[PDB]
């Protein structure tokens, strides 16, 4: 049991974008299907929902500014009018909130809302080093600078190593553009040998780079 | 508010017990329409509980739901490395009143431990572009505060930098953080020692790591 989202991403203050979600392993017809979003940082927070019938039901805040349809197949959320304060996360859910049903979720689609232009990244290499380096274990990473909008993915060796990576959080720079760093441990003995690559994957560009991070020739 | 949910945070070590509380203005529907759920970083959130105790499938029966009417419980029992998560209760009040609590952060105690301390000078690549980044990292530490401080030449650097915080390591129960200071290639190259301080409960004394630019 699955549902899929799609029809996220940029838009424009006071424009309008539509979400929807599909369904896989179960006939979404059969089920109400709620839509909570979740702001930067912040709780869950139900909008509305929607009957077998096509009959909407909305939280207080939310009615006007919110429209719930369905299909046979679909179920999908119309943002009208949206400020920055409606950039969030947003979900489908089977059921209501509180309901046995809504055991399957969508994975959520970011909506944000801004006036300013996607930009893919700029991927730098964190090389490993002097400064770099403790008891035999040194850190290396991938600088991914200045894109818009969120997100990005960030793998390495193409999802061969895994363990000991961390992939940060991304920032907002006073630039209005996003930043992250992800960094990986290895073996500062193994620095010579082994090739350690970070894949970045911005989707909203359709931006991948391929950044193979080695220590600097000094 | 409809759904009153506290504290904002509980903590317990491997092996506890937390409990999470959630009152609603009113009687939720059937005396029982109330549910949990568990969120970590990236992901929507998992469905634990509904109908009050009724455990959703896959989920271990060390997660127990109680309560009635408007005063509902979620008792963790063998608190596991991988509980280190956002969780939520959410009701049905009846009217079409579906509402979340505000959250419970849970946050797995562990033995303190020092952050391992990184410091990377700006790629040749970027400065050709005019800017220059200088990233410290603060490696698999516990507890989550840590302070860093940014070095040039002995200057002390002051909001040119910012700073981001992974969640709980769902394993070893540790976090990181990552530091970078921006500076112009003018500014970078005019300058040789770059410095990162980190203060921290695990360190009886501030680490730092520092390179002088350019030397290999």
């Amino acid at each position: 049991e699955q549902l899929v989202e799609s029809g996220g991403g940029l838009v424009t203050p006071g424009g309008t974008l539509t979400l929807t979600c599909t369904a896989s392993g179960f006939t979404i017809s059969n089920y109400h299907m709620s839509w909570v979003r979740q702001a930067p940082g912040k709780g869950l927070e139900w909008i509305g929902f929607i009957d077998t019938g096509g009959s909407a039901a909305y939280a207080p805040w939310a009615k006007g500014r919110f429209t719930i349809s369905r299909t046979s197949t679909t179920v999908a959320l119309k943002i009208t009018s949206p400020t920055t304060e409606d950039t969030a996360t947003y979900f489908c859910a089977r059921g209501a909130p509180a309901w046995g049903t809504a055991n399957v979720w969508g994975q959520g689609t970011l909506v944000t809302v801004s006036s300013a232009s996607t930009k893919g990244p700029s991927v730098f290499p964190l090389a490993p080093s002097s400064k770099s380096t403790s008891g035999g274990t040194a850190a290396l990473g991938c600088l991914v600078k200045d894109y818009f909008p969120e997100p990005v993915t960030v793998s390495w060796n193409s999802g061969a190593l895994t363990s000991g990576v961390h992939t940060f959080p991304a920032v907002l720079q006073s630039s209005g553009l996003y930043s992250l760093s992800s960094v990986v441990t290895v073996p500062s003995s193994s620095l010579g040998t082994q090739t350690y690559i970070c894949n970045v994957n911005h989707k909203p560009s359709n931006t991948k780079v391929d950044r193979r991070v080695e220590p600097k020739s000094c | 508010l409809d759904m009153t949910q506290t504290p904002a945070s509980v903590s317990a070590a491997v092996g506890g017990t937390v409990t999470i509380s959630c009152q609603s203005s009113r009687s939720v529907w059937n005396n029982n329409f109330l549910s949990w759920y568990q969120q970590k970083p990236g992901q929507p959130p998992k469905l634990l509980i509904s109908d009050a105790s009724k455990l959703a499938s896959g989920v271990p029966s060390r997660f127990k739901g109680s309560g009635s009417g408007t005063q509902f419980t979620l008792t963790i029992s063998d608190l596991e490395s991988d509980d280190a998560a956002t969780y939520y209760c959410a009701g049905d009040l009846s009217d079409w009143i579906h509402t979340f609590g505000g959250g419970t952060e849970v946050v797995v105690k562990r033995t303190v431990g020092a952050p391992s301390v990184f410091i990377f000078p700006p790629s040749d690549e970027q400065l050709k572009s005019g800017t220059a980044s200088v990233v410290c990292l603060l490696n698999n530490f516990y507890p989550r505060e840590a302070k860093v401080q940014w070095k040039v030449d002995n200057a002390l650097q002051s909001g040119n930098s910012q700073e981001s915080v992974t969640e709980q390591d769902s394993k070893d129960s540790t976090y990181s953080l990552s530091s970078t200071l921006t500076l112009s290639k003018a500014d970078y190259e005019k300058h040789k020692v770059y410095a990162c301080e980190v203060t921290h409960q695990g360190l009886s004394s501030p680490v730092t790591k520092s390179f002088n630019r350019g030397e290999c």
